[PDB]
């Protein structure tokens, strides 16, 4: 995640970094947590 | 529908306040 | 005090709760 950037490289899985930094804007988990399927597929297709 | 989700318990604490002075 | 309130209801959760086991 970002714990790299203030100190020690603290490990995290990604759907839960991805839940805090939808957090962070205002949206609750729960809305990635059944929505992590869609989000990623929308991720690839932008990336791609 | 959550990935991941694991099994446990949640504490309810109006569950063994209730019943300690009712009955 | 509110300008624009609107009326309705709200719902207890310690209202069910209390009434299902001690009565
Ligand atoms: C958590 O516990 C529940 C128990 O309610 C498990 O649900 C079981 O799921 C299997 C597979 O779908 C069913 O055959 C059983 O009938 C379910 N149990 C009941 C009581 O209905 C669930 O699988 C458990 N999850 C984990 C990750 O252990
Ligand atoms: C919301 O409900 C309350 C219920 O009391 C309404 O207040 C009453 O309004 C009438 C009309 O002015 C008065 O005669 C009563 O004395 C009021 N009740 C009390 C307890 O003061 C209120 O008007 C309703 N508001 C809306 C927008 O419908």
């Amino acid at each position: 995640g970002w714990t790299f950037g203030a100190g020690p490289a603290l490990q995290i899985p990604f759907p839960m970094q991805m839940a805090y930094r939808f957090n962070g804007i205002g949206v609750t988990q729960n809305v990635l947590y059944e929505n992590q399927k869609l989000i990623a597929n929308q991720f690839n297709s932008a990336i791609g | 529908v959550v990935i991941g989700i694991v099994n446990n318990t949640v504490y309810d604490p109006l569950q063994p306040e209730l019943d300690s002075f009712k009955e």
